[PDB]
């Protein structure tokens, strides 16, 4: 529900509006279905639609030395 | 017979600003034309798909706006980060690297960029998929990669290299021998550090610096304001207000007045959408250019002239900006020059000697061989030149001597 | 009927100063006027530099310098014969004007 | 086991022709849509911008 | 409607010329101010100037 707070309508809050029927996941995975403002959603674990903040990639410190 | 060869150089940093995206607007064609009116909506349906194909066209634009952002910034498979110890050979990158004390880890310069670039009619705005924070993480990764692994992270794995050595390669890539960098490393680092400070002073004081991004915002704002103002037009109707027509006329007459408003308002949306599609194409072309530069400017080193700023390109660093990307292009520019006498070749024993690299120069009494992009005279020897043909062929060939390093070893 | 044609800001005489500047730079200084200030270099040494750019050893220029000068001069001659005889060579510019 | 190495060169000047601008037309639309007519102009104002 | 048709055609035609001005500007920068390693960018052959 774009640009509607969840008080004007499972439920997950996003900057893009009020998501309903998507299971919020604290983990992060690569974008599957783009919801906007970072959040991306997928059909994954027994199966359900999850919604999550997207992974940008595997984090990596380059072993830089002088 | 005269060549000018630079004796000194300056490292300059220039800023190139490109639009990447535009506001992802979305317009409800039914609500815009027939806001909360059943009588008007039923008339609107007589126009078939004219309404919904506009909703489709605007959606298509909104989607490619995320594509544009993704193609420009998400060119790195991993998020790289710099070490806690900034041992980069004297080169200070603290003003382009992320600031950990901020609510959003943006660099000092990025904050400057963000601080310079600035209804109920069915008109809404969708958020971008990649938030400013996510863009900052991508530019951080690209920057950390550029600094600690040079171009290797673009091709494959990020392979660590001392920054000073990375610069040595960057110098060889522009035809300047690597010893120049090391001998002048302190000068180069100081010129670089000063150039960055100049970037901040320019961006912090010249509002027009970000005109390319501010203009995009202004064009889109103007397009929406125009669209909304059109609702006040009568288009031949007794009133621009739909409810005033309905509250005053019976259907057999109200429908006529409403059709006049529908035609005008439907035409207004078509005009708006067409302009957005054309404008979107312009932005897409800019985004494609920005993506090309990211790959061929930040991830690599450009041999393409004036592609990555004026001068000989060394390296570039991306910075994010509202709806766009800003590139700081670090280039090598010859600074001071002298007039030398030259020759295409030198005669020794009747043999014609040509430089393997560099040119022959004369200071008026002695001939030397030196690099074209920096004056560094060397004795002409058989290890600097090669022989082909003889003195009777080359126009402008001059007499000198070519030293043979072997002679004294066998002589003694 | 309300139609007008605004003039260009650069007159075709100013365009011809800019192409003469680009060209007098290109001839006397090679690429160097794009990197910095123009650095003079003799034209027989500028083409020797461009032959190294295509990987041809620069003595292949000096040992053939009259042949190369003559092929450049003859090839510029064919441009006049083409453009004087064949009005359809300008097809893109006449298409835009049409 | 065979390579062909060119023993000569032919310096070729090729013309490439590119559009760079087009005619800066501009139209006073209020003259084109309604020419010297007050009655028509007042009706054209009902179309807003 | 007949003026909007002209202006829409000119806006699309101006994008077609703008992409040709940027290609001419790019060829000016890489071919004239430089020497191009890009194959067939400056006509058939290995580019000299
Ligand atoms: C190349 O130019 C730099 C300046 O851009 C010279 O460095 C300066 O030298 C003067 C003394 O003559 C000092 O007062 C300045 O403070 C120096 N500036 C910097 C940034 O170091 C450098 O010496 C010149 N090199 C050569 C070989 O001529
Ligand atoms: C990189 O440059 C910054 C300046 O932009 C240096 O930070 C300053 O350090 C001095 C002390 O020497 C303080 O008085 C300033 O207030 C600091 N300014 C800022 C903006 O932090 C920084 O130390 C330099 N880093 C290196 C490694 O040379
Ligand atoms: C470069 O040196 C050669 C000798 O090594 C010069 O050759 C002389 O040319 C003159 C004029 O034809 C003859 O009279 C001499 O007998 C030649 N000398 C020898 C030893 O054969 C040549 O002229 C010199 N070129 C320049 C430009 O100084
Ligand atoms: C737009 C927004 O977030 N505002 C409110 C938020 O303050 C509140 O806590 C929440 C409760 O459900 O409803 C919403
Ligand atoms: C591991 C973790 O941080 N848990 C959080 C939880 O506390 C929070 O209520 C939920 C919704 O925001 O997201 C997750
Ligand atoms: C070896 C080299 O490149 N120089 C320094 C080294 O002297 C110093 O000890 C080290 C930090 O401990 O950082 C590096
Ligand atoms: C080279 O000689 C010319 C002679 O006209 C002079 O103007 C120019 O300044 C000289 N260049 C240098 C670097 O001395």
């Amino acid at each position: 529900y774009q640009d509607v707070n969840c008080t004007e309508v499972n439920v997950f809050q996003t900057r893009a509006g009020c998501l309903i029927g998507a299971e919020h996941v604290n983990n992060s995975y690569e974008c599957d279905i783009p919801i906007g403002a970072g959040i991306c959603a997928s059909y994954q674990t027994s199966q359900s639609i999850i919604a999550y903040t997207m992974s940008l990639g595997a984090e990596n410190s380059v072993a830089y030395s002088n | 017979n005269s060549i000018a060869i630079p004796t000194n150089f300056t490292i300059s940093v220039t800023t190139e600003i490109l639009p990447v995206s535009m506001t992802k607007t979305s317009v409800d064609c039914t609500m815009y034309i027939c806001g909360d009116s059943t009588e008007c909506s039923n008339l609107l349906l007589q126009y078939g798909s004219f309404c919904t194909q506009l909703n489709r066209a605007l959606t298509g634009i909104a989607v490619e706006q995320d594509k544009n952002t993704q193609e420009v910034f998400a060119q790195v498979k991993q998020i790289y980060k710099t070490p806690p110890i900034k041992d980069f050979g004297g080169f200070n990158f603290s003003q382009i690297l992320p600031d950990p004390s901020k609510p959003s880890k943006r660099s000092f310069i990025e904050d400057l960029l963000f601080n310079k670039v600035t209804k109920f009619n069915g008109l809404t705005v969708l958020p971008p998929l990649l938030t400013d924070e996510m863009i900052a993480q991508y530019t951080s990764a690209l920057l950390a990669g550029t600094i600690t692994s040079g171009w290797t992270f673009g091709a494959g794995a990020a392979l660590q290299i001392p920054f000073a050595m990375q610069m040595a390669y960057r110098f060889n890539g522009i035809g300047v021998t690597q010893n120049v960098l090391y001998e002048n490393q302190k000068l180069i680092a100081n010129q670089f550090n000063s150039a960055i400070g100049k970037i901040q002073d320019s961006l912090s004081s010249t509002a027009s610096a970000l005109g390319k991004l501010q203009d995009v915002v202004n064009q889109n704002a103007q397009a929406l304001n125009t669209l909304v103002k059109q609702l006040s037009s009568n288009f031949g109707a007794i009133s621009s207000v739909l409810n005033d027509i309905l509250s005053r006329l019976d259907p057999p007459e109200a429908e006529v007045q409403i059709d006049r408003l529908i035609t005008g308002r439907l035409q207004s949306l078509q005009t708006y959408v067409t302009q957005q599609l054309i404008r979107a194409a312009e932005i897409r072309a800019s985004a494609n250019l920005a993506a090309t530069k990211m790959s061929e400017c930040v991830l690599g080193q450009s041999k393409r002239v004036d592609f990555c700023g004026k001068g000989y390109h060394l390296m570039s660093f991306p910075q994010s900006a509202p709806h766009g990307v800003v590139f700081l292009h670090v280039t090598y520019v010859p600074a001071q020059e002298k007039n030398f006498t030259t020759a295409p070749a030198i005669c020794h024993d009747g043999k014609a000697h040509f430089p393997r690299e560099g040119v022959f120069v004369s200071n008026g009494t002695h001939w030397f061989v030196t690099q074209r992009n920096f004056y560094e005279p060397q004795i002409i020897t058989t290890d600097n030149t090669f022989v082909s043909g003889n003195c009777d062929v080359v126009i402008g060939i001059v007499n000198n001597t070519v030293y043979d390093p072997l002679q004294p070893e066998l002589d003694s």
